[PDB]
RNA sequence: GCUAAACCUAGCCCCAAACCCACUCCACCUUACUACCAGCAACCUUAGCCAAACCAUUUACAUAAAGUAUAGGCGAUAGAAA
RNA sequence: GAACAGCUAAGAGCACACCCGUCUAUGUAGCAAAAUAGUGGGAAGAUUUAUAGGUAGAGGCGACAAACCUACCGAGCCUGGU
RNA sequence: UCACACUGACAAUUAACAGCCCAAUAUCUACAAUCAACCAACAAGUCAUUAUUACCCUCACUGUCAACCCAACACAGGCAUGCUCAUAAGGAAAGGUUAAAAAAAGUAAAAGGAACUCGGCAAAUCUUACCCCGCCUGUUUACCAAAAACAUCACCUCUAGCAUCACCAGUAUUAGAGGCACCGCCUGCCCAGUGACACAUGUUUAACGGCCGCGGUUAACCGUGCAAAGGUAGCAUAAUCACUUGUUCCUUAAAUAGGGACCUGUAUGAAUGGCUCCACGAGGGUUCAGCUGUCUCUUACUUUUAACCAGUGAAAUUGACCUGCCC
């Protein structure tokens, strides 16, 4: 089955005049005139090429001519890359362990609700003029309000002033598996930076013991399946800042996912996979900026967090990169899926049920505050 | 049908027209870590933040002016929390529309089937600030109720339709930052920013060099008036039921380098002729000239930085609500 | 639905009115999400000279003499500019790389 | 019902049906315009 | 007479292509088939009828995996997207094909028979005698065309030399080459003929206008014709 | 006597002779009366009313020869040339 | 793309806006070459509708009225054969 | 010059309201909307990019009026979107005098409340039983017939082994051409004739269509002739030629009206579909309690109308008329 349809494709041109097949006179064509003519023969114009370059009407060369056209097709990854399997694909591409439970230090750092409820109600109903808002409206608003609520505790911890939450921040990182080349790209949300690096959660004992278990395969599905295959990518890594910039080390990737429609969302499993991939890429970029580009085992492992999206459902991911040589030891990540703060909200009164959220739990806010603290 | 008032306008000498439509009183003047943080926030978007896509002149105010201002406001709110505890529990809305509706004066139909009938012309300000702060409690009064200040108000001896200000019909909205069912209804400071249209370079290219500060003054006046009117209507007050207490407000404007501050003091809400013949009160709106925050930036280093602007920003953000 | 009214920008609906218009000669182009860019090169720059010391007036006096009309043509111009042609015993063959070309109206008035 | 209103006004449909371009697109409109010109009408098309 | 066919998509895309209904109209504008038009909007999904087709730099067999089983509005039988390797492709779903199942796609004609599951596919030269099959192709590398509706399934009769006679669901014998590929089992969406419509609302939603009102006088073609089976048509 | 009729110049038709017009400025093939950007365009027996009381054959769109030879359900009608 | 209040609870019932027009009485140069007030069926669906394109007479369409196709369609109008 | 929106000159409307649109190479768009978070489905669905090449010249153009459109008009005719379902907006049924006759829109009734009329037809009291047709809902002659017809889901007949322009981007549970029309009993005979399928002297009837006559014993039954079969079940004077106001009971005191059982129905009848059946039809009839001036027997009142005063001001029609009755 050939997809195309002859009627939709470009119509085949008419047959050349029988006068050109005579070797070799001058076929009297209408080239002398500047308009279509029915009688007389049809000429064969040459391929015209514009002398000057017009940005409004500029044609790019083909793929066979480029400055860095490589033969090894590297598969890049971005926010739009919707995975297929789920978290297992991200774990295989990153080579890290999956722990179903947050660390002990973060949970212990915890040791109020009216403010959170008011902020939720505001962002969900009162933050706009019209009724029944949309995800694209209250998702970034919810994220910003939560960040502000978490940062308002600077009076208690004076060390929370040495950080900032930027917006348009990107990153890049390249690594090999067995043995193709991969690549990642920046995000499209927020990003919290810190002056000093985060502390090491897991010790070297766990890093050495992780050599026992292995990765989880998924035959016959390949780790690419959904990753974007794109040539001409430039392997030269890059970050979102330049040398000598305050607050260089990251802390928590506050990426969001707008989209008012369900099909335009990223799903929980695929969103967690994308978050893990982004955290691994940021950690690798930070390691390459601190150390060299050689493949070896790092001595001072870094830590990069990330929070889920969606005003209702929420996810947590605490990455911990300790080795740059993939191809040995591996990393470990702590996940907390399907946390979801408040179950449902009733913008209008149904006829029975008041105007407000239902099914709220404070553990989500406590975990958010603990993740925001960590270093303070 | 009501005149669609735009705070960010480009008309000439629109300050007098706005003062007449609002009945205000303008008055010139006012009633180490922070500097480093501001310089870092600047240099960030000015050089450090590697832009994937090449930014042009039209995509500058929307990619380097808004994020930098947002980061500056966030850093200020975070650093001023210990000294100002009222800012910790404050609600900050990033990019939220501000609407307000009111009536002013009368107007007889010139031609049509409605000729010979009094039609009170209406107005509406649909401001869209970049980010504002909200506090449950109200700000102090600064200026007492009912002030003399003998400076008169512009007259405007012509139809208001002459100035590029046309009429349009749509849903009348009176919105501050949230709905009436919210405790965080009051605020204090407000931030704005003009687009590539109202650029001082564009005004210098033409001959409207004297309108540079006038545009900022009119925008600040419109924003403050809309804010105060909407927040007073949220409390139940309106034309007939005049406000019993003043609704002071503050707003800061800029364009990318020059900064200036403006104050306000809402005194009355009855702008119609039915309650203006015996209304000796009037609103006030303080202001200052535009000063440059920094001369230029070389690669990754400020040149002539200014500390007075930062000091004024700190003084404006540290005002505690009584 | 008259057939005598000249079709202008005050007849068609919103789309027609927006697309059509008067013969005012556009300046620049339109790109992006409704972002018209003005090209300074296409803007008509009026070269106005200095009128200081201009002893001429837009009205002639009645005391001037009457003379016959002499249609200036190529032959008259060549006869007037014949000094170097006779002294020899200034012409361009191709004006493709010329700024103010003759046959192709590249200038304006 | 009242069938006296058989004409629905619309400039787009009028210009698309009795348009100069639609007329010249086929010899029908060409002959129509030629006849209208030979007759001497002031308005040839809509 | 502006009539452009929406079937304009060279690249095999997975997203539902916007289907522009026809209503029985041809390129001119006249109706040639009554009873088509006025239905609910639908979106066609590019189906990959050709079961066997390796990806880039590939040749040998390759396994597959089922992800989900969705419904197709353009046909009676449901579908189920299956991912194989570094790409995906919509294909027809078989009976008892749950999510996560493994589908084998090979083309090597083994010496003996191969016990095929209820989803995999192998050439007719490696199928036991008397086995229900569907999505049979006409020529080597042509594409599935026969037996593709809901519940339809043809049984394998016998093999003669390098050919194989397939008993189509219509009790008609068809000789197909042995090197051709064809799925096994019956198509999903069982008990479809028993699906009672209930009301004309669903009939109109499906996109079927009511029949004409002319009282056609039944002629000679209305009588029952007890015809025998037709001769076996081959493609060799 | 109120309402109402009277005025030839404009112009046209029939002929002789001769072969007539088509860029002050700008637009004119898309929504003609629009300054400014990447597609195939025509070469086809005319039919029919009518007449033969209807109609199916058939019927036209210089002078003389001569309406002669001829065709015509051998009829209404057609119809030349040397 | 838009439309469908409200009440009792499924191409459910009543009922706003809206689509259609079974009867009464006025008129047939009438307001109207198909109108006026009430009594009526539908009104979450096979429904109505704003925009544009396509199907035209030796035909198109038709939940068939052999009905409709710009006020007269058992088959339209205008040009020449009239 | 109903009365004074009719002539020549005077200038508004200023866009920010919506359009005027995206330079290419290739590659990613499967987990609906219905407060979308539980359930719950079917009609399977309305909004999103990637690396590179080249580009940092920027605020021009179209409408901004009104009592407005389409119907020969200043026409009781038609017109969608957001807001209020009587308002902050939107208008004057009465040019003056009288109550002629008649007509239309309404108000009240001593007594009956369908006895007037072919008919419970405008009127409000307001709801019940028995029959015909159709399954419903909807569509049907725009503009006299809006149904008992057209259609509808169920049933069944015939044709096709199949890719690029509708069918179809489909594959004998599919597509095309058709009779009737769910559910219950069900649908009995036939190719003599026409047509179709045949190439096997045949099959097809849920194709077009047809399913006996005579004498004897109201009748089992007997003999005879024709033919492929001689009307099967059912139902009944029906929506059913004439006989026919059929026989008979009820329904009115008064019944060619209606319902209940019978067929000499010689011309009813089983997908030309026959008989029952819980829902429903502005489809067609009867009827028990209540009624409304339809009547017995009508009147009084308000408005338009009606009569005089002022003006604009006509149609169809007219042979001229000095325009009667009886035989
Ligand atoms: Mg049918
Ligand atoms: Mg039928
Ligand atoms: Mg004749
Ligand atoms: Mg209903
Ligand atoms: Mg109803
Ligand atoms: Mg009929
Ligand atoms: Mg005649
Ligand atoms: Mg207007
Ligand atoms: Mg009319
Ligand atoms: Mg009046
Ligand atoms: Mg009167
Ligand atoms: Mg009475
Ligand atoms: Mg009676
Ligand atoms: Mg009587
Ligand atoms: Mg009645
Ligand atoms: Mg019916
Ligand atoms: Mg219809
Ligand atoms: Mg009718
Ligand atoms: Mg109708
Ligand atoms: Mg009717
Ligand atoms: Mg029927
Ligand atoms: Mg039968
Ligand atoms: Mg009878
Ligand atoms: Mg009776
Ligand atoms: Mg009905
Ligand atoms: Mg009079």
């Amino acid at each position: 089955y050939e997809w195309g349809v002859r009627s939709t494709r470009k119509s085949e041109p008419p047959p050349l005049d029988r006068v050109y097949e005579i070797p070799g006179l001058e076929p009297i064509t209408f080239a002398g005139k500047m308009h279509f003519v029915p009688w007389l023969a049809r000429p064969i114009f040459p391929p015209w090429d514009r002398g000057y370059k017009d940005p409004r009407f500029y044609r790019s060369p083909p793929l066979h001519e480029h400055p860095l056209y490589k033969d090894q097709a590297c598969y890049i990854f971005h926010h739009r890359c919707r995975l297929l399997e789920g978290v297992k694909q991200a774990l295989w591409l990153t080579k890290t362990k999956l722990i179903e439970g947050l660390p002990e230090k973060v949970l212990s750092l915890v040791d109020q609700d009216e403010c959170v409820l008011n902020v939720i109600s505001h962002a969900r109903l009162w933050q706009t003029t019209e009724e029944i808002p949309k995800r694209e409206t209250y998702c970034p608003v919810i994220v910003d309000n939560l960040i502000q609520l978490c940062k308002s505790q600077i009076l208690k911890h004076p060390s929370l002033a040495r950080r900032i939450c930027v917006q348009n921040s990107t990153f890049s990182a390249t690594w090999n598996r067995e043995s193709l080349l991969l690549q990642v790209r920046g995000s499209g949300g927020a990003r919290l930076s810190t002056k000093d690096p985060l502390p090491t959660i897991a010790s070297r004992e766990e890093i050495e013991a992780t050599k026992n278990h292995v990765l989880e395969t998924f035959y016959p599905i390949s780790p690419i399946i959904d990753l974007h295959e794109c040539n001409i990518y430039d392997v030269k890594n890059d970050t979102g800042f330049q040398e000598g910039y305050p607050y260089p080390y990251p802390h928590t990737l506050y990426l969001l996912d707008k989209a008012n429609l369900r099909p335009h969302r990223l799903q929980p499993d695929q969103l967690r996979a994308k978050m893990i991939l982004f955290a691994f890429g940021s950690a690798l970029a930070q390691a390459r900026l601190l150390y060299g580009n050689d493949a070896k085992v790092l001595e001072q492992p870094v830590v990069v967090q990330s929070v889920g999206t969606d005003g209702r459902v929420f996810h947590f991911l605490v990455f911990q990169l300790n080795t740059t040589d993939l191809d040995g030891v591996k990393n470990l990540a702590w996940v907390d899926s399907d946390q979801l703060l408040y179950q449902h909200f009733w913008c209008l009164p149904v006829i029975v049920e008041p105007v407000g959220p239902v099914g709220f739990k404070p553990e989500t806010f406590r975990k958010f505050l603990a993740l925001y603290l960590h270093g303070a | 049908m009501k005149y669609m008032v735009y705070p960010q306008t480009f008309a000439l000498n629109a300050d007098r027209w706005y003062q007449y439509f609002t009945k205000t009183v303008f008055l010139s003047g006012l009633p180490a870590a922070l500097r480093a943080v501001a310089c870092d926030c600047l240099l960030q978007e000015h050089f450090y933040l590697r832009r994937r896509r090449r930014v042009h002149r039209y995509e500058e105010s929307e990619v380097i002016s808004l994020p930098f201002l947002d980061q500056l406001v966030s850093t200020l709110v975070g650093l001023l929390s210990p000294h100002n505890p009222a800012l910790a529990a404050a609600a900050l809305d990033y990019r939220c529309p501000v609407h307000f509706y009111w009536v002013r004066g009368e107007e007889i139909i010139p031609r049509g089937h409605r000729r010979g009938r009094i039609d009170d012309l209406r107005y509406q300000i649909d401001d869209k600030p970049n980010n504002q702060i909200r506090i449950s409690k109200q700000l102090a009064e600064f200026v007492p109720l009912d002030y003399s200040v003998p400076i008169e108000i512009p007259t405007i001896k012509c139809k208001p339709d002459k100035l590029p200000l046309f009429k349009r019909q749509y849903e009348n909205h009176i919105f501050v930052g949230s709905k009436t069912a919210d405790p965080c209804c009051y605020g204090h400071t407000q931030f704005h920013l003009l687009p590539d249209k109202l650029r001082r370079e564009r005004l210098l290219r033409q001959n409207c060099a004297d309108q540079i500060e006038v545009v900022f003054r009119a925008n600040a006046i419109a924003s403050l008036f809309a804010w105060t009117g909407a927040q007073a209507m949220y409390q139940g007050f309106w034309s007939e039921a005049d406000v019993t207490r003043p609704f002071v407000s503050q707003a800061v404007i800029t364009d990318g380098k020059y900064f200036s501050f403006f104050c306000y003091q809402l005194n009355t809400l009855a702008l119609t002729t039915q309650a203006d013949q015996n209304n000796p009160r009037k609103n006030i709106c303080w202001g200052t000239q535009s000063k440059p925050l920094y001369e230029t930036i070389e690669d990754n280093d400020v040149k002539g930085f200014n500390d007075d602007v930062l000091l004024q920003i700190v003084h404006f953000l540290l005002n505690r609500p009584k | 639905a008259d057939r005598m009214s000249k079709w202008t920008s005050k007849r068609g609906p919103r789309s027609f009115r927006g697309r059509k218009g008067r013969g005012a000669k556009g300046i620049g182009f339109l790109t992006s999400g409704w972002r018209f860019v003005q090209i300074k090169e296409m803007v008509p720059e009026f070269v106005v000279p200095d009128l200081t010391g201009f002893k001429l007036k837009p009205y002639v006096s009645y005391l001037a003499p009457e003379s016959e009309e002499t249609p200036l043509t190529a032959a008259q111009l060549f006869s007037e500019a014949v000094a170097p042609a006779i002294e020899k015993d200034g012409f361009e063959p191709t004006q493709e790389g010329k700024l103010f070309q003759l046959y192709p109206r590249n200038f304006l008035r | 019902k009242a069938r006296g209103n058989e004409y629905q006004p619309s400039n787009i449909k009028r210009k698309n049906k009795h348009g100069w371009v639609r007329r010249l697109s086929t010899p029908a409109g060409v002959q129509v315009i030629l006849r209208r010109m030979l007759k001497g009408r002031k308005s040839l098309s809509h | 007479a502006n009539f452009v066919s929406w079937k304009s998509r060279t690249k095999y895309t997975i997203t539902p292509v916007k289907m522009r209904k026809s209503g029985g109209r041809d390129h001119t504008g006249r109706i040639r088939v009554h009873g088509i038009g006025g239905g609910h909007k639908q979106r066609y999904r590019m189906i990959d009828f050709l079961r066997f087709r390796p990806e880039e730099t590939k040749s040998g067999p390759f396994e597959e995996k089922v992800i989900q089983v969705r419904y197709d509005p353009c046909r009676s039988a449901d579908i189920a997207l299956v991912a194989g390797g570094s790409r995906k492709r919509w294909i027809i779903a078989t009976e008892n094909m749950q999510a996560g199942d493994t589908i084998l796609n090979s083309n090597h004609i083994g010496r003996m028979a191969v016990a095929a599951r209820e989803g995999d596919a192998h050439p007719l030269g490696a199928l036991p005698v008397g086995t229900l099959i569907n999505n049979v192709e006409s020529e080597p590398g042509r594409g599935a065309q026969y037996i593709r509706a809901a519940g339809t399934c043809g049984v394998l009769l016998r093999k003669v030399n390098g050919t194989a006679i397939i008993q189509l669901p219509s009790k008609r014998q068809m000789q197909v080459l042995e090197t051709c590929v064809a799925t096994v089992g019956r198509v999903s969406n069982v008990d479809h003929n028993k699906r009672v419509i209930g009301k004309a609302g669903r009939n109109r939603w499906l996109g079927k206008r009511p029949n004409s009102g002319r009282w056609h006088r039944k002629g000679g073609w209305a009588g029952r014709k007890i015809r025998p089976l037709p001769p076996m048509k081959s493609y060799v």
